[PDB]
């Protein structure tokens, strides 16, 4: 188990990258001025020969603005200058911007800071890429680089975190072309996708924890969690050590589907932590109901295909044997039948850390689920009813082509799409 | 001497060679720097069975471990007893296998095979008289099937005299800890069913059960799941390691246990297993021990015997013992279960005694079983295998890597014959 | 291993002299009054007899306005009077004033000194020269030592360090004529010459190094630290010493092929010092990329002849092996196909000195690459273009001509510039 | 008593002697200023074999170095053993050679080479018995391969019948330390292949692939590989230097190696070589020391000897040893390597033991082997050279010192005609 590296692209990705590495680094004892006051926090970090270790990420936007307060934030000291790439002109929430015209600027630039991280690891499990899925730079650029990895870094792991746009929360007005687009491009060359909706999180925020007036500093301090208990495997040693590669593996029966959805259990604030036991089947049974998974999407509308139950800190496996039993004897639970073994855990002995100042509480075990389900279908439905509803009338198609891009694009995008809607169909069907 | 070099692949065969090491070397009173600190002079009258002595008393277990990932050998070199093993024989890759038995038997295994035959070619050299191999590994993971089957084969390839042990854990039938496991299992079996002469099937979930009511155990680790495992390793190689009255080297217990070439597939058990608050209220005698061993509750494979018959059976007793009582009571299980053993082997039990008895215990057995009911555990397998291969679940990625599906149904059609030979052998001639 | 001679001529050349001696006092710890508040430092300096070292250098020029800084300046008294050689006019930017009319009034002056500067040597390795390819004095003054060490020192090193024109920026009108002049007349007598570009290093400048106000100060002070790594095996012990003469029978594989490009590595100021290892590969890596190299060229255009790593300070053989290995199985670094072994590797253990005051970051290693490469001949190309486009019409003849030089002169230089570029491409094809 | 001359020419020699003396010196217990401190007197017993006894105890090593350019040799004189060698016999000239054979061997070496042979000739006749002279330098480079080869060839006309050892250090195959090699070997080794009765090649990649695994050494400097070099050429001269069971000297090796005088190309290996971590995991016993000097692994030479046939091999032992060991363990190798030795030699390896073993080591050896591999190397070089002279790509510096462009062609041939010798006999009479 070697690097993995993390590739955060948009306001949404670096406003992310910084909740998660500020997470890192507290796991790992390293100060936020770089200094180390032993040998697992390589995969993410290297030493600068100096006792100062140096995120192994690029941080990339076509806008000064996010990356410049990252530049005069707390951690300005902790990040390479030169990984800190920033654009002059942002995408204006355009895909095609972010693709072709000003995407294509400085694809050269990250690439070459890329290359450069990759040849200091003796090895390189996979690339992890923060991303939100509907805007101009974090849909359009990323594209280009997954293009761009792909032949560079072929059959290597090509993981990324996506804001898909929530079901009836919306930011913006052109974001179901956004999302197509970077679907299609995205769908041949990355290898699975987590997919979190920002309403969904904020459901959680308010039913699960108390906190009435969430933020964004609390949706990505959430969300940050959620790549912790996945890279812990890599970072930690447990029982049942889960790799990167063992996700696409697992989670991914065919190429066309590797959408896994979030959950994470237990999410609780102080006070009511006081009044529940937390025992594992406790955290467990949260993972598989409605309220608590981070895509808004209801699962029990579907059936599963593959979950990777990450388990970390005092946890017992007999209890995961247990509490994984009672699950699949449910019927309201329901896994597709050509899938007779659906369950891929994981645990590790390095508990959750508290953030201080943040509202979660305290916890001395803790689940993390990531689940294949046909439910997600539901969400791409809505997002494909909402782009024909725009396309027949052309709302907005002049802004995309005078950037150097071809109406046809937009047809293509659909049909590809119509299959991966149609896929899904068939694979949740069985004689 | 008779010498045995032990392999051990992927995180379940390394963590559980770790546990083993700690029992064998404890048994021969070994310091966990390597020296020697033992009381008993028969110790050291066999430890060239497991241990090669250097220079100074430091005695180095002829151990080859094998990880296509660094991780899990890591955590070995700083548990308690990591500075025993040669550091040369620490064999690990960089790109650990994805769980998919393609990438650790053609594509990345496939460049570490070359490495690992030089260690264990050395050790072999280094024997006088060498019997045969051990290999742990895991039926269900991606390394331990895949680099443990083409190392299986490449040995075979070029020791086919001696013997070949495979202690495999085999995927449990109701929780699994893999989404493929039957794509490796039912590839891996292929391999192992023709290519080793003897193999232990161990499954999590008895063992869970075990703990759960045959010890009393609240909270069981793999810290103690691995103990039972070893413990059962220990058993089967006590007569190389020590004296006694009747012995059974490997060779003897392969014998007489396999029937038939192609079934080589047991189920092993362990006694005595008793919690500490009912360890007071039990007599530790041989007929005690007995019942135990044939008691499907104590079998570590999930197939209940009762389910099947029995072609041979192995209980190998260690400590001081009774002969007299030792076949009296296999000669009660012999009448009492009349209908649990083929007739058309008149006798089924092979017997063995060694004197030492292990670690505080004054007596314990070890149970081998080489039942038919174990034709319902590759059952599943197969079931569960067609259940996914029947429309590509998750064959992308195996052929991706260099696999063939002409490969699977092989593999598959391989396995099937297995269950019909078996099925075959469970009626009588009368 | 003994002296070598250091001529200085022109603007350029003894501003560049003035870094460079101040570079050659501290490293050997001479106070900038002559003074050395042990063995290896006779190579660039004498040994007054009275505890005060005079370095063995000519400065020359035609106008007093840039030696009468240095006669002025800190090092006045450093300086032998006599070696400070200074002419009455200026040669007004005229080649041929610099060799005809004006350089043939003070060249016997500058032998005069040369001969009594060559006699007080045990052993002399060859010259060094520092001049500007394009301008009056060092182009043409250069030309008439260079045809005069050449009779009396044949067959004697003459490495010489020239300003080859910018291919976009220039400081004067005729520089075509005047640097097409001078490679005809140094060609057939020089050794080997190491070409930097002034637009080369202010890009460095602004890239590499942090300093968004570079001046002449700067380009000379980091040109300085190239000379520094070339004399270092002469001046100081380490495994593989590579004398002077080495150079020209490795990096000159034909005659008339002798015009190695400049790569200096790291570059790095101090504040972006800290974030990186700057291991032997990490440094190595940067000498093979355009983004370093001191001459505009790009030489992934071309193809490599030779190249000359000269490693300095904490530097240990094996790696430096295993670096060069990985460089020569590169797809996109290409070595020409009649010349199977390409790397002339040196190793030194004197580290590079910091210059207080400066833009360089303290490195305790050290990497110098001179390389030849196919890729200059497009430098050459830009040349002889701007030559024809100006004498087609005789845009400047008339002041050449009536400085006693005749017309011909210009069709034969051409002609002879003509065939250098036919040779690159004779040497750059193979069956 | 026998007795040898040292000569060290170019960068190379001179450092590689300069840590040869500190060995030798080191072994026969002498003061860094010529003083004799050693505590056993079979040190002094062929004390003459390498030191020239002078008054007051303070024994001068008989040793010449040369070198065009004083550089390397003044940093020897300030080195922790300078002040051992004699004065006059530091022959340096002031224009170092430019990494060109033709000015190393023609222009600027030949003014040099009456001033160095007015030194070896006191040497010489200092001695009672000579038996031959030992050189030390590098193939690649210019003084070395120019210098080197002009004194073999004067010395030889002026001592036909003594011994000449040439311990060259060879360019590595893959990365290279000077562009102009391929015309300085080929010239050099034309020289050499009728000159020199033996040859020992080395070369740096070998010994970085040592230490790396071998040695597990981090940072090896040539503090390190010269180390090495200096272990196997102190072997090679045991014999002669202390006593034991079965001698070997320099003319008893040369006559056993080389079937045909033009054959005389040997590649050299030494054993035991383990790091510290490693020591403590390993047993000191003969049997080990024989697999690692067979090991390719272990050869200082790139090429690897299983591509090729070995026609002769020498093993010389030092220390307490058994000579039944050594002679199970040569029978073994002559056995299980069946294929690695021509068939129309019946045996192929010529042994020696030395009573004394080297600094703290209680035992090691030193092998020899000629093996056809080495024609591998010789065929790369050609390559070199044709791909080179082919269009004369540095052909005019060679021209400018007088050289001929026939010399070049006829270096290139007789090379040739090297591996085609080679070649022949590496087939078999069945
Ligand atoms: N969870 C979460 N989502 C965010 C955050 N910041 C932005 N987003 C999401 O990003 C979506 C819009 O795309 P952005 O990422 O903001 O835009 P961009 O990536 O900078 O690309 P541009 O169009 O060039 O600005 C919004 O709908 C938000 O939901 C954040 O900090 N946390
Ligand atoms: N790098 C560097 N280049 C210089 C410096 N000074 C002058 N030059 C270059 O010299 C070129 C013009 O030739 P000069 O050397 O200035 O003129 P000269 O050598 O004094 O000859 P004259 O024509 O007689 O003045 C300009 O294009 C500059 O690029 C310097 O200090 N550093
Ligand atoms: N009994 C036991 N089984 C284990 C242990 N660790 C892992 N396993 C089993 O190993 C299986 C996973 O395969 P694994 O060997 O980790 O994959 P690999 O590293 O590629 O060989 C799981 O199904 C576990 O049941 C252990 O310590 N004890
Ligand atoms: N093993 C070893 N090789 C060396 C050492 N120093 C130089 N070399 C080799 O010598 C070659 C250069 O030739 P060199 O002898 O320095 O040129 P010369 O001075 O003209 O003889 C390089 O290819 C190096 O590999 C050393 O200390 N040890
Ligand atoms: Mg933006
Ligand atoms: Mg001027």
């Amino acid at each position: 188990m070697r690097e993995c590296l993390s590739i955060h692209i948009g306001q949404a990705g670096v406003q992310m990258g910084n909740a998660c590495w500020e997470l890192y680094c507290l796991e790992h004892g390293i100060q936020r001025d770089g200094i180390v006051s032993d040998s697992s926090f390589g995969t993410f970090f290297s030493e600068t020969g100096s006792g100062k270790h140096v995120p192994r990420a690029v941080f990339v936007d076509l806008e000064q603005t996010v990356i410049g307060e990252v530049r005069t934030g707390p951690y300005r000291s902790l990040f390479h200058p030169e990984q800190l790439i920033t654009g002059k002109e942002d995408a204006a929430n355009n895909y095609a911007r972010g693709h072709y015209t000003i995407g294509k600027e400085i694809v050269d630039t990250v690439m070459d800071r890329v290359r450069k991280m990759a040849d200091q690891c003796s090895g390189l499990q996979g690339f992890l890429i923060f991303h939100s899925f509907g805007g101009g730079t974090g849909s359009g650029f990323t594209s280009l680089l997954m293009e761009r990895l792909s032949v560079d870094y072929g059959k290597k792991s090509k993981l990324e975190f996506s804001v898909y746009p929530a079901p009836q929360i919306s930011t913006a007005v052109v974001e179901p072309y956004n999302s197509i687009l970077t679907t299609h491009t995205t769908l041949e060359h990355s290898d699975c996708a987590f997919m979190v909706d920002n309403e969904a999180i904020y459901d959680i925020c308010n039913r699960n924890l108390d906190i009435e007036r969430p933020t964004y500093t609390n949706l990505n301090r959430l969300i940050g969690q959620i790549v912790s208990s996945i890279t812990a495997s890599l970072r930690f040693d447990g029982a049942l050590n889960v790799d990167l590669t063992e996700f696409q593996t697992n989670l991914v029966p065919y190429p066309r589907i590797h959408f896994p959805l979030v959950t994470y259990s237990p999410i609780i604030s102080a006070e009511k932590a006081y009044h529940e036991q937390l025992s594992v089947p406790e955290i467990t049974n949260a993972c598989f109901e409605y309220s608590n998974q981070m895509v808004k999407c209801d699962p029990r509308r579907g059936k599963y295909m593959a979950c990777c139950l990450l388990y970390r800190g005092d946890v017992v496996p007999k209890d995961v044997n247990a509490a994984i039993a009672a699950i699949k004897t449910r019927r309201t639970i329901q896994f597709v039948d050509w899938c007779p073994t659906g369950f891929k855990v994981g645990i590790n002995y390095q508990p959750p850390t508290v953030v201080p100042g943040g509202d979660l509480a305290k916890v001395q075990r803790a689940v993390c689920m990531l689940s294949n389900t046909t439910a997600i279908a539901e969400a791409w439905a809505r997002l494909d009813h909402k782009f024909d509803l725009m396309y027949s009338k052309r709302a907005f198609v002049h802004w995309y082509v005078g950037e150097g891009m071809e109406e046809g694009e937009f047809s293509e995008a659909r049909e590809d799409m119509a299959a991966l809607e149609k896929d899904y169909e068939e694979v949740g069907t069985e004689s | 001497m008779r010498e045995i070099v032990h392999l051990q692949a992927g995180q379940c065969g390394n963590q559980i060679g770790a546990k083993f090491w700690e029992v064998i070397s404890d048994e021969h009173g070994i310091d966990p720097t390597g020296t020697y600190h033992g009381d008993s002079d028969l110790q050291l009258e066999r430890i060239n069975v497991y241990y090669n002595e250097a220079t100074g008393g430091k005695y180095v277990p002829r151990a080859v471990l094998v990880d296509l990932e660094p991780g899990t050998m890591d955590s070995v070199r700083s548990g308690p007893f990591g500075q025993i093993f040669r550091p040369d024989n620490f064999v690990f890759g960089q790109s650990g296998a994805g769980n998919n038995w393609a990438k650790g038997h053609y594509t990345e295994g496939a460049e570490l095979v070359d490495s690992v035959l030089d260690v264990v070619r050395k050790e072999a050299e280094s024997c006088d008289c060498l019997q045969g191999f051990q290999l742990t590994h895991s039926l269900g993971g991606g390394t331990g099937s895949g680099m443990g089957t083409l190392l299986i084969s490449k040995i075979r390839e070029e020791y086919p005299d001696r013997i070949m042990n495979t202690f495999s854990v085999v995927p449990s039938p109701k929780v699994s800890d893999t989404v493929v496991e039957p794509y490796n299992a039912t590839l891996s079996v292929h391999q192992l069913v023709e290519n080793t002469d003897e193999t232990y099937c161990i499954d999590n979930e008895a063992l869970y059960d075990i703990c759960f009511r045959t010890l009393k155990l609240t909270t069981p680790t793999y810290g103690d799941l691995n103990h039972l495992v070893s413990a059962t390793m220990s058993g089967v190689t006590t007569c190389l390691r020590f004296p006694g009255q009747l012995n059974a080297d490997l060779r003897k217990l392969a014998v007489n246990m396999v029937p038939f070439p192609r079934l080589h597939f047991f189920m092993p058990g362990f006694a005595p297993l008793t919690s500490r608050g009912s360890q007071q209220y039990r007599a530790l005698t041989v007929p005690e021990l007995t019942q135990q061993m044939f008691d499907a509750k104590n079998m570590m494979a999930a197939c209940d015997p009762r389910h099947g018959r029995y072609l041979t059976v192995a209980a190998v007793f260690r400590g001081r013992m009774s002969m007299k009582e030792v076949d009296e009571q296999m000669l009660n299980v012999q009448n009492k279960n009349s209908s649990y053993f083929v007739e058309w082997i008149p006798n089924n039990v092979k017997t063995a005694v060694c004197d030492i008895p292990p670690r505080g215990l004054k007596m314990s057995a070890t149970f081998i079983g080489n039942s038919t009911a174990i034709q319902e555990l590759f059952k599943r397998i197969s079931e569960q295998f067609t259940a996914m291969f029947r429309r590509k679940a998750f064959l992308h990625w195996y052929t991706g890597e260099g696999m063939d599906e002409m490969e699977f149904t092989e593999a598959e059609s391989n396995m099937n014959d297995l269950v019909s030979e078996y099925q075959q052998y469970q009626d009588a001639t009368a």
